[PDB]
């Protein structure tokens, strides 16, 4: 969710330096993403092998 | 005189040539702004472009 990945449900710009401060604030938010799906991967791939396993 | 109002008639002819060098409402000649910041990285870097007032 936003504040999960640390944008707020009103987030916005409302100038240009705001807009390039925001481009930096949605990478990092882009990259705490990829990064909670790879792990979440991880974790599908943990629960095959034990299935497999079981 | 005729080469006097000539030359004030082109001067005004100058001027309003000056004021019409915008495109989209932004302009590098019309003396507004100080610079265009164009993009330039994914990062958000900026490609400056000083002014040339016309």
């Amino acid at each position: 969710s936003l504040t999960g990945i640390g944008l707020t449900a009103t987030s916005t710009f409302t100038d240009a330096a705001t807009a390039k401060t925001m481009i930096a604030t949605i990478t990092t938010s882009l990259q705490t993403a990829t990064n909670k799906l790879s792990s979440l991967g991880t974790s599908s791939v943990g629960l095959d092998t034990h299935l497999t396993f079981v | 005189n005729a080469l006097k109002a000539d030359f004030e008639s082109l001067r005004d002819q100058l001027q309003k040539a000056a004021t019409n060098a915008k495109f989209n409402g932004v302009s590098l000649a019309d003396g507004s702004t100080t610079k265009l910041s164009f993009l330039a990285n994914e990062d958000g870097s900026n490609f400056t472009v000083t002014a040339q007032t016309l």
